[PDB]
């Protein structure tokens, strides 16, 4: 998702529903390939 | 007739399907649809 050929416009935002998996968020928070990262109510921490 | 088949043809069971939130497939196999003669030799009893 994050590395997909292409994204959908600004105006037309995808709405992609996740369910019926396992989530590992290890990989993605604390993996520092990305220029920017926060998170609203809650810490990023916690939510793993 | 010749070459028995005995294979999916026609898909009837739903005609469309648009909003889908689980999904879930098993792995290939091969299941005999062929005609036996005889009496019943196979008993399947599910509980839902």
């Amino acid at each position: 998702v994050f590395n997909a050929t292409r994204f959908a416009s600004v105006y037309a935002w995808n709405r992609k529903r996740i369910s019926n998996c396992v989530a590992d968020y290890s990989v993605l928070y604390n993996s520092a390939s990305f220029s920017t990262f926060k998170c609203y109510g809650v810490s990023p921490t916690k939510l793993n | 007739k010749n070459n028995k088949s005995w294979m999916e043809s026609e898909f009837r069971v739903y005609s469309s399907a648009n909003n889908c939130t689980f999904e879930y497939v098993s792995q290939p196999f091969l299941m005999d649809l062929e005609g036996k003669q005889g009496n019943f030799k196979n008993l399947r009893e599910f509980v839902f």
